């Protein structure tokens, strides 16, 4: 919706990092002697109402380099905003494309592709699949922003949040469907039982032959207290270019930024954990031609059921 | 009297094999759906683009034969819980393939091994298969009384066998099963095929399997002693176990080659029949109760209701 | 030619003998009938054509592994659970079955003949390792040492009592039948293939599932190299005084290595799994590979 | 499954019509003087266990014409059967392809394409979408078998069948989901209130620019009795080539054939119908990139609710 894009745009810290990230990349690719000879082909993949487009303009001006912008966006409601902006403000430098990036047949290859396809668990928006599909129209020496992102998990104890999830039972579906789906939530009344560890990582452009975005991660969390496990808090880090990053991992949390809240992966039944014991969680990223979804299971100190098998309770639409 | 089958990991001709197995008096045949050694690639070229048929045709048997007489087996090379990422991914695709073919044939049961602690990814794949389609095929989990490591011969110089009494450690194969079936969330399609060893464990280890869904009881030929006549028999220890298993009404599978080469292969089965006939017969209680074993019924309320 | 009409697709083994006749084992791992066969080629370059073969015979079950028992004899590792011995006739046209003993309770995967030549050791998925006598045709000993499927066994070249074995339990056992406890565990990824060094009785190499080829001394400290991208199926040293090591894998390639496991040759000739290799005894620079793609490729190794 | 293909193959009447249909087409395309010069490229799209392949061989032999067969099949379990047959019986004349026809990149264009993608309501298997996707590798003068198929609807009264559908209520879904989905059923204890009328038709190859398989049909059924409408019986006719046809429409029902049973489209609530009144039903064929589904509603003599809006209760998977 309009107001969903509005609140995204109301975080200046995020876009300043994007601005700085592109700024740096322009200076690296284009030298000083080729300032007004080379025009870099930028392509915002998922332009929305065009904050990244604006940022790309600012980045080019502070760098003092020439750029050619595309603004790919599948949502036709947002495209209306882009074209009204483009007509009034930007002009012919920005070429608004109303298409899916996976489909769009490009008339030109890009030097840089910029994207904002990340959620609270990084890859829960299917940024991998989208940017993989948009990889063909990147130059062989082309850059992606972000170039990398990683997801983190940490076990939590919250009799509040457990009881909150519990109350999300709805008519006409599985009685325990609510436990087999993630939630975006400002975690407050909870207890982080162990330090976050990396779960899934993705690099763009992906050069690995037969690029598979399915994953299987085992994590072991040393607990030093008695407690009751109710779920796993999820965070993410993303490398935009080099040293320019965004993060919602508590220990490396970008200061001021309030764009993403943490994500929660509940479990059906609480699990007792004695001091000294290790919480062992397993996380899968699964997919078919239609859907992408996560599965997870606790294996220590006791086994839980495998949650969300075949994405029965929760899927992410391709 | 007793329902029995034959486990083979080698079938050169599927029609001929059944004939032999059937003549000996077995009810069903446990066999591979793909050739055990026929390892298949799914990712890396050019091995993934291997031409020709992947296995036997379904036409070689009738639909009814597949449905009643055959029990599938996962190929041994399929290891979904491998440390190597390539072998994992391949084993996933291979496991799905074989399971899907099992459903295609319409097999009543399919064997999958529990021969280690971590069978998490194995469980995850099976659970996915169960939640795809509307097949009602059973899945028998091959799990031993005593783990292979714990029954190995003490013949390694710099690695002697554990001579210590580990009460929890001797119950490890149950914990293998328990974790698997918990991960799969107590699927009614998943049951146990308990493989009996040469040396039976302590009594507590056997009591562990009370109240578990034991459908099969695999009996190697190697565990059979030889009598004065020169025919296969079992120990008094094993006899008491078989007597217990007959109460549960499980299907005894015979596996391994004919060590008693002088006699026929029927002898093994004939001994189980011999045991079947030679049991304490059902009393008035167990005669009438035969039918309502673990059948849930609502308690009568003669006050509220009229009987 | 007094032999089966057609051989099977999947070529499993290939060995040269003294004079230089190419033995061939093959299995049907697909289709109606899952059987195996044995073949002989006095003309190596005629392979794998069935019309131009010296000898040939159809076995009851598939051929997992074989090796020469000198000149006439051929020992087989069958899927049935039997270790089979066949012997060439005096004319060397027919192949009559010598013995066929069902002892293993599962597929016999690997087999190797000891120094004496009257004994051999087999490895099976039943987890056992058995010591045979080829004269009396009986099992001398039976060893449940491993805790998983026995992948590869390899007899010491110049020692009758000594042999290696490796299994999926992640053990590499060095054996010695003279000791009361014969097995001795040599101290990540599972071992798949074994190969004694020809000129050194205390050295051997092993390939793993991950594709790393290693170099081990029995005394000590090990050297290795990432040769293949997938499981190493087999390792065979050349007949040279300073031997070259040919390595095969499921990545559909062949690599010839020097003493320090440095890549000399590379051959992506096969399209399917490379199963065996055998150096020509006449011409030491030649190397014959066989695979499931049903090729019999002769490589010219730059020596 | 294997036994699902078995029962398909146990109807010799169907395949004899396919045999005859191809037979005729071969004689039309290939003259007598070009008997052994021209080899027709046939392509069975959805070969199954290969009855159509066998039929195509028989048809070529009775016609005495040369053919080159492909056998496209996506189901990999069936492909095992095809390849075992191909190795033993057919040979190199039949080229077994293990792929989706919509995906498969053809090495050669076809003179004829043969398919068996029809259900009880003709197009409820998405034969349109599949054959549209396989249309590119047909020759510009290429034939399709079937070339056309039509679906028929007829209002029925069955207090039995209504009460049968009623009892298909399942846990963890909409209480009235069962009424918003079709059923294959041997209609027996029922009353056909009016004569069947054509609903949807499809022609292959489709030459209409921007081929849309969405449809909207209005039917008016003159009723001449008092009754209570409980649903709509569905049938179909298909033209294989010319005068060779298959049909399960009662009045033009192929004699002997027992391959397809009729289909039933229920309604939530029974509708009274007086003698003289007209039952007016509306049927949509709807689709997106993932699913295809039917919607329907009665408009006379009284209005029913629109059934299966957005395929909430029933979809057909692409
Ligand atoms: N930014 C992109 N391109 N993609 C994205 N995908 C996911 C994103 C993160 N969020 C959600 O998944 C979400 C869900 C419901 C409601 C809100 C959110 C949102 C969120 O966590 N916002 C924080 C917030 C909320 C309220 C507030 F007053 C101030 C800050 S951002
Ligand atoms: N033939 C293709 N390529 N496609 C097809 N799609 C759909 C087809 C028609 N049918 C079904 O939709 C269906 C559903 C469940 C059970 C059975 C059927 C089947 C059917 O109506 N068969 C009739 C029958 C049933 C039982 C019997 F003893 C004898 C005859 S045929
Ligand atoms: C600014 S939030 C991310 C934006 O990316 C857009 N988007 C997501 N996936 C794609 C895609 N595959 N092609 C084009 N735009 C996309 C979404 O519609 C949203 O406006
Ligand atoms: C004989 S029943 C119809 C057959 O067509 C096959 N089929 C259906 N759609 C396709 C498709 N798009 N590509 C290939 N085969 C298909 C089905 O798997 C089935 O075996």
């Amino acid at each position: 919706e309009s107001q969903t894009y509005e609140v995204f745009e109301k975080d200046p810290i995020k876009y300043s990092q994007y601005q700085q990230a592109i700024y740096k990349c322009l200076l690296d690719r284009v030298p000083e002697e080729e300032k007004d000879t080379n025009v870099q082909v930028l392509m915002v993949l998922g332009a929305g109402r065009g904050p990244l487009v604006n940022a790309s303009l600012r980045a080019a001006k502070q760098a003092d380099r020439r750029i050619k912008l595309y603004a790919v966006e599948k949502n036709p409601n947002a495209v209306v905003t882009l074209e009204n902006w483009q007509f009034e403000e930007w002009g012919s430098q920005v070429t608004v494309v109303s298409s899916d990036m996976r489909e769009w047949v490009a008339p030109e290859k890009a030097d840089i592709i910029v994207s904002e396809l990340l959620g609270s668990f990084a890859d829960n928006e299917l940024s991998p699949e989208c940017l993989d599909g948009a990889q063909h129209f990147l130059k062989d020496d082309g850059v992606s922003i972000p170039g990398e992102y990683t997801s983190f998990l940490a076990p939590i104890s919250s009799s509040k949040l457990y009881n909150e999830v519990r109350a999300c039972r709805e008519k006409d579906r599985d009685p325990e469907a609510q436990f087999e789906m993630p939630y975006v939530v400002r975690l407050h009344n909870f207890h982080q039982l162990s330090a976050p560890q990396p779960c899934f990582t993705f690099s763009h452009p992906n050069r690995d032959p037969m690029i598979d975005n399915n994953r299987y991660c085992t994590l072991e969390f040393p607990v030093e207290v008695n407690t009751v496990l109710h779920g796993f808090a999820g965070y993410f880090e993303t490398v935009l270019y080099q040293d320019i990053t965004l993060s919602i991992r508590p220990e490396t949390h970008s200061p001021g930024m309030f764009s993403w809240f943490p994500i929660l992966f509940p479990i059906k039944q609480p699990i007792t954990v004695r001091e000294g014991q290790t919480i062992c969680v397993r996380f899968w990223r699964c997919s078919n031609s239609k859907k992408v979804w996560y599965e997870w299971a606790v294996t220590a100190p006791v086994c839980s059921a495998i949650h969300n098998p075949t994405g029965r309770s929760y899927t992410i639409g391709l | 009297r007793v329902s029995s089958g034959r486990d083979l990991n080698c079938v050169p001709e599927i029609a001929d094999t059944l004939g032999a197995v059937a003549k000996q008096g077995f009810d069903f045949l446990c066999m591979p759906v793909f050739h055990p050694r026929f390892k298949r690639e799914f990712i890396q070229e050019p091995a993934k683009n291997r031409p020709g048929p992947q296995t036997r045709s379904d036409l070689l048997l009738s639909g009814r034969d597949w449905n009643t007489l055959i029990v599938g087996k996962l190929s041994p090379w399929i290891r979904p819980d491998s440390k190597v990422e390539k072998i994992r991914r391949n084993s996933e695709a291979a496991m799905l393939q074989e399971l899907n073919f099992g459903a295609y044939l319409g097999l009543p049961a399919f064997l999958l091994p529990l021969n280690q602690e971590d069978n998490t990814n194995l469980a995850r794949v099976l659970t996915n298969h169960i939640h795809t389609g509307h097949h009602s095929s059973m899945f028998w989990m091959r799990v031993p009384l005593v783990a292979p490591e714990d029954l190995r011969d003490d013949i390694i110089e710099n690695a002697p066998t554990t001579h210590t009494e580990e009460y929890s450690g001797e119950e490890k194969t149950w914990m293998w099963w328990h974790n698997f079936r918990t991960l799969c969330d107590y699927s009614k399609r998943i049951a146990v095929a308990l493989e009996i060893g040469a040396d039976l464990p302590s009594n507590h280890v056997i009591d562990r399997w009370l109240g578990e869904p034991i459908k099969a009881a695999i009996l190697p030929t190697s565990i059979f002693l030889t009598n004065k006549k020169g025919f296969p028999v079992l120990s008094k220890m094993h006899q008491r176990l078989i007597f217990r298993l007959l109460k549960l009404e499980v299907q005894f599978i015979i596996t391994g080659t004919n060590h008693h080469s002088e006699k026929e292969f029927c002898s093994y089965l004939q001994y189980l029949e011999y045991l079947s006939q030679n049991r304490p017969p059902p009393n008035a209680y167990e005669l009438f109760a035969k039918g309502y074993e673990d059948y849930l019924q609502s308690p009568l309320q003669p006050l509220m209701d009229n009987l | 030619p007094n032999a089966p009409a057609c051989m099977e697709r999947q070529l499993e083994a290939a060995r040269y003998r003294s004079d230089g006749a190419l033995l061939l084992g093959a299995s049907s791992l697909s289709g109606r009938c899952w059987a195996g066969s044995l073949w002989l080629f006095k003309d190596p370059c005629a392979a794998p054509n069935e019309g131009f073969c010296s000898a040939g015979v159809q076995t009851e079950a598939g051929v997992a592994d074989l090796t020469w028992v000198g000149e006439r004899g051929i020992l087989v590792a069958s899927d049935s659970g039997a270790v089979e011995l066949w012997e060439l006739d005096e004319n060397e046209t027919l192949i009559v079955s010598k013995f066929c003993k069902y002892e293993h309770d599962d597929i016999v995967s690997t087999v190797s003949v000891l120094s004496s030549g009257t004994q051999a050791v087999s490895g099976s998925k039943d987890i056992c390792i058995k010591v045979w006598d080829l004269a009396q045709q009986v099992v001398l000993s039976s060893y449940r040492a491993h805790a998983a499927q026995v992948t590869c066994v390899a007899a010491s070249p110049h020692k009758d009592s000594v042999f290696l074995s490796c299994s999926e339990d992640n053990r590499i056992l060095l054996w010695d039948t003279r000791c009361p406890k014969p097995a001795s565990q040599i101290g990540g990824y599972l071992p798949t293939s074994l190969a004694w060094h020809p000129q050194q009785s205390e050295v051997f190499v092993f390939g793993d599932e991950n594709g790393t080829v290693s170099l081990v001394d029995t005394k000590s400290c090990v050297l290795s190299s990432a040769v293949h991208s997938q499981c190493v199926t087999g390792l065979v040293f050349s007949p040279h005084s300073v031997p070259f090591l040919a390595s095969l894998s499921e990545d559909c390639s062949l690599a010839v290595l020097d003493s320090s496991l440095s890549e000399l040759f590379r051959s992506q000739a096969h399209r399917d799994f490379v199963r065996d290799a055998t150096w020509s005894p006449l011409n030491h620079s030649l190397l014959t590979t066989v695979g499931w793609d049903h090729q019999v490729v002769h490589h010219v190794v730059p020596t």
